[PDB]
RNA sequence: CCGGUCCGCGUACUGGACCCAGCCGAGCCUUUCCUUCUGGGUAGCCAUUUAUGGCGAACCAGGACUUUUACUUUGAAAAAAUUAGAGUGUUCAAAGCAGGCCUUUGCUCGAAUAUAUUAGCAUGGAAUAAUAGAAUAGGACGUUAUGGUUCU
């Protein structure tokens, strides 16, 4: 392709790219809410933690660290911020 | 590691033209390279190009029409008299009526023709025809 | 190139690649000129009238040709959204 | 890149363009500095605390916050420890490699291992000294280095 | 007259001070304009029949106009029709030190021209956030800023952007282009 | 621009999608990316026919200008494709070349079937490649009827079709040899029905 | 833009550009000023007591301070011979620095000019590349800010 639109890619073909080989590198993870199932509390839980996160009211673990995203104990619904 | 920034320009620029490529990705940006840029974009060797802010060094996208044969740097940037301005214009260049050695001078980036105007030398700093 | 009376001195300005802008030599026998017709609002070709690119056979050896084209053309109202600026 | 290998892996934070605290943010600058200091006498390093502040605490980025760095927010509080967090790590698995070395002498690899350690040691303490870190007589001792970590 | 920072106001700085005593008078919003101030009110005449009132503020009181301002302009923009109203704070730039020049204190990056102009296209569209800034450099010579800002909130502003062009214009001298790039549209 | 009489109708459309020619190749090479609307589950790759009714209308148009009907080669060399162009030359007055291309037909000026083809025009890039080579040595224009794995190489206008259909291929030249004689005033107008059927130009087993 | 003239594209000369644009500059304003000291000296501010109250920048001449370089412009300096090079019928030339005038009880062009180059000296500029600065503030301004401790 001897032509093309390097100043607007493609939002489709932009976002299969790699996180550090867009045109302004942008982090994929994201903040979430995170309801455990026994009570309500907001807690604000990273995409990608490193903590098992326990809530303040009860010291159930939250989350485990995984390689990449945490994963959600179930019951456990987020939404992201 | 990456010692000149203006040397990485000017290699994608010429691997973008030499391929036929009307457009190409410069990464990263710096005064020099804008500057050497718009002596480029003056003299009509390339089209507009347009800097992108990442909060970084930044990027520059470049539009090229197919007249740049060929544009490189100098390293080291060296030390030019001006009565030495004659001899490099003549390993650089292919003829004596065409082309540019790009240098910089106290009195900002210029060409070597602009050099003799204003009665001003520096150092070298590219070339481009 | 002209002389300082102004005249002509150069034989032969050459062509050039209209993707490309480089110069197609004189014996660069990968380089086409296409001819296309002109079309009148009765659906009819108007004969001897024609819209002409011309490419060196550096683009066509690529096979970035037909990509080139399909630029060309829309630009000049030859076609409608078949080549995409962005890609 | 890979100073001490031939890996040549990019990866790496990649910070987003706003420098500005996200909209749901609603905890003051303030807040979060008397929870970066009620960790940091915990023992947590710089690393850590801000490990735990994105983790729990939705702090994306300190100084988008607060205005500052987590550990320019240490050495202003008199929390700062005396040899830099990234120092002290690398003196810590140098000694714990001394350590079992002298109960495995065979252990070439572990030998080879540590020279590049103690190498990456003295290029950071030689840096740490130019500026002002560090003091001028400063010297890493493996001698001594048990009782700076331990 | 007191609301005003400044040594003999203009009869429109005194009109705006007249607005400042009157919006607390509703007490959602009153515990905060009493110390709220002032310096100065450049005004300035755009295409279209509109003009720009530019209200100037102490940097360090800028965050507490931040709080207020979303709701302070709309009834502003009420009081004086046929008005955009924006809120910038009054920066200082120091000049670029000369190779002879004798030695002053190191200056501070926020006292640079740079960031002062990157500063007040920040104030400008204050609601929205930048996510992205542009320069393109034409052949002509010319060079124009291109900035992106958020959808969110985009309805306080949507409407204007061409104001902020000439305002910024007027007080840099260089040219910006306004966008958003992600709207419904 | 163009009259809206050219755009695509639906019955043309309902004849390329019968006739399997959206069907692409699985395996696409960047060249022909942009012709490809969506891959289909099963892995074939549905070829976008608005850009190839657009292409034929294109390559049509540049055969019209060629001032001898007899200049213009078409050229297969696949049997699925021999009885296509043998129709095409009949019907335009076009030069056909079904079958086997003898090499040397462009250069070598004392063979028997040397031709100075003004345009050649490929069925497939793959299977014709002697065609196509010798034509990047004369300075011949070569339009090319195109799957999603035919390569580019020295094709300056390509038709994305599918090649390795039996009725993709005489479709595609029932549509050119239609268009080239609406342009030259054979046919009336854009919407007379056209007395040959697209079942001439396809490929008939010695069975029958 | 009369090319008259000067000595026939001629076109040099040169009245005359009305300067199209372009090029080398200089200041002033945009938040942007050698912080200064001692006069001239005071002219106009703040002219209510002036060039009898408080515009030292309203430009000089006599003092006081100064982050360090590299680089590049210009200047002085780098002996003559040699080199490049202007002039000059040593009969030409290599050379030389001679020589020329109506014929002279004498008149009279000259004997240029460039180049040196690392180091040193003075100088304009401030791109490029370093360097120093305000972090336990022992930081900066108060022009006439208030004292105190010392020292000349
Ligand atoms: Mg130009
Ligand atoms: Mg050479
Ligand atoms: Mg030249
Ligand atoms: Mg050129
Ligand atoms: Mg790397
Ligand atoms: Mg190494
Ligand atoms: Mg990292
Ligand atoms: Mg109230
Ligand atoms: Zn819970």
């Amino acid at each position: 392709v001897l032509v093309q639109d390097l100043l607007h890619p493609s939002p489709a073909t932009e976002a299969k790219q790699h996180k550090l080989k867009t045109l302004v590198q942008q982090p994929r993870s994201f903040f979430m809410d995170v309801k455990c199932q026994g009570c309500l509390n907001i807690t604000t839980v990273f995409s990608h933690a490193q903590t098992a996160v326990t809530c303040d009211s009860c010291s159930t673990v939250l989350c485990t660290p995984t390689g990449g995203k945490a994963k959600l104990t179930e019951g456990c619904s987020f939404r992201r911020k | 590691t990456r010692t000149s920034v203006l040397a990485d320009a000017l290699n994608a620029i010429n691997n973008a033209e030499k391929t036929g490529k009307r457009q190409v990705l410069i990464r990263p940006s710096s005064k020099v390279i804008i500057k050497f840029l718009t002596v480029m974009q003056k003299h009509g060797y390339i089209g507009e190009f347009e800097y992108i802010d990442d909060h970084r060094s930044g990027k520059i996208v470049v539009q090229l029409n197919g007249r740049l044969n060929k544009c490189g740097v100098i390293q080291p940037r060296f030390n030019v008299k001006i009565n030495d301005i004659e001899r490099w214009t003549d390993n650089l260049l292919p003829a004596r009526q065409f082309g540019y050695v790009i240098l910089t001078t106290s009195a900002g980036i210029m060409d070597h023709e602009e050099a003799r105007r204003k009665h001003v030398s520096g150092k070298i700093l590219g070339f481009v025809y | 190139m002209e002389n300082d009376k102004g005249q002509l001195v150069e034989l032969y300005v050459p062509r050039k690649c209209s993707a490309t802008n480089r110069i197609i030599k004189a014996k660069d026998h990968a380089s086409v000129q296409i001819s296309i017709a002109k079309v009148d609002e009765d659906g009819r070709a108007i004969a001897g009238e024609n819209i002409t690119y011309a490419l060196s056979g550096y683009v066509r050896g690529r096979g970035e040709a037909d990509d080139s084209l399909n630029r060309l053309a829309q630009q000049d109202g030859l076609l409608k959204n078949v080549w995409s600026y962005s890609r | 890149g890979r100073m001490h290998s031939s890996g040549k892996g990019i990866s790496s934070s990649a910070l987003p363009y706003s420098r500005n605290a996200p909209s749901w943010f609603k905890l003051s600058s303030d807040d979060v500095v008397e929870q970066i200091i009620k960790y940091a006498r915990k023992g947590l390093t710089p690393s850590q605390i801000g490990v735990i502040l994105r983790d729990a605490h939705g702090v994306s980025q300190a100084k988008v916050v607060t205005g500052n760095k987590i550990l320019r927010i240490l050495k202003s509080n008199g929390l700062a420890p005396e040899i830099p967090e990234d120092l002290y790590y690398l003196i810590k698995k140098a000694v714990s490699v001394r350590k079992h070395l002298e109960k495995n002498r065979k252990d070439k690899d572990s030998k080879f291992r540590l020279i590049l350690i103690e190498s990456r040691i003295h290029r950071l303490a030689r840096y740490y000294r130019t500026v002002a870190v560090l003091p001028p007589n400063w010297k890493y001792e493996s001698a001594t280095a048990s009782a700076l970590v331990a | 007259s007191s609301k005003i920072l400044s040594e003999n106001p203009t009869e429109l700085e005194l009109k705006v001070a007249q607005a400042f005593v009157d919006l607390e008078s509703q007490a959602d919003l009153k515990a905060e304009l009493r110390p709220l101030q002032f310096k100065s009110i450049k005004e300035i005449d755009v295409n279209g029949g509109k003009k720009a009132l530019a209200v100037f503020v102490p940097p360090p009181s800028l965050q507490a106009y931040r709080k207020v301002q979303t709701r302070l302009t709309r009834e502003l923009e009420k009081k004086f029709p046929d008005r955009h109203v924006v809120f910038l704070a009054e920066r200082r730039i120091l000049p670029k030190p000369a190779r002879k020049a004798r030695k002053q204190q190191k200056r501070p990056r926020s006292r640079t021209l740079t960031a002062v102009h990157d500063k007040i296209l920040e104030d400008l569209v204050f609601p929205t956030e930048i996510i992205g800034k542009r320069v393109r450099y034409l052949v002509g010579g010319n060079k124009i800023q291109k900035v992106l800002l958020d959808s969110k909130d985009s309805t306080a502003v949507d409407y204007k952007l061409d104001s902020f062009q000439q305002l910024y214009s007027k007080l840099t001298g260089k040219q910006v282009v306004f966008e958003i790039p992600g709207e419904s549209h | 621009s163009l009259p809206a009489s050219f755009d695509l109708t639906p019955e043309d459309a309902k004849l390329l999608l019968a006739a399997n020619v959206h069907l692409g190749a699985k395996n696409v090479q960047v060249h022909n990316k942009p012709y490809v609307y969506k891959t289909r589950p099963d892995g074939m790759n549905i070829i976008n026919i608005g850009k190839t009714w657009e292409k034929i209308v294109l390559a049509a148009r540049i055969i019209a200008a060629v001032p001898n009907a007899s200049d213009v080669a078409v050229c297969s060399s696949r049997t699925f494709g021999q009885r296509a162009v043998l129709k095409f030359a009949a019907h335009t007055g076009a030069t056909a070349i079904a079958g086997r291309f003898t090499p040397g037909n462009f250069t070598n000026y004392i063979t028997r079937s040397f031709k100075e083809p003004r345009l050649v025009v490929v069925t497939d890039p793959r299977t014709d490649a002697q065609a196509i080579k010798e034509s990047s040595y004369v300075n011949i224009p070569v339009i090319a009827l195109t799957d999603m794995d035919s390569p580019s190489e020295y094709v300056d206008v390509a038709i994305p079709c599918n090649n390795k259909g039996k009725h993709s291929i005489g479709l595609i030249w029932w549509l050119l040899a239609r268009e080239v004689l609406r342009l030259r005033g054979i046919i009336p107008d854009r919407t007379t029905e056209w007395s040959v059927m697209p079942d001439l130009y396809f490929y008939r087993d010695p069975e029958e």
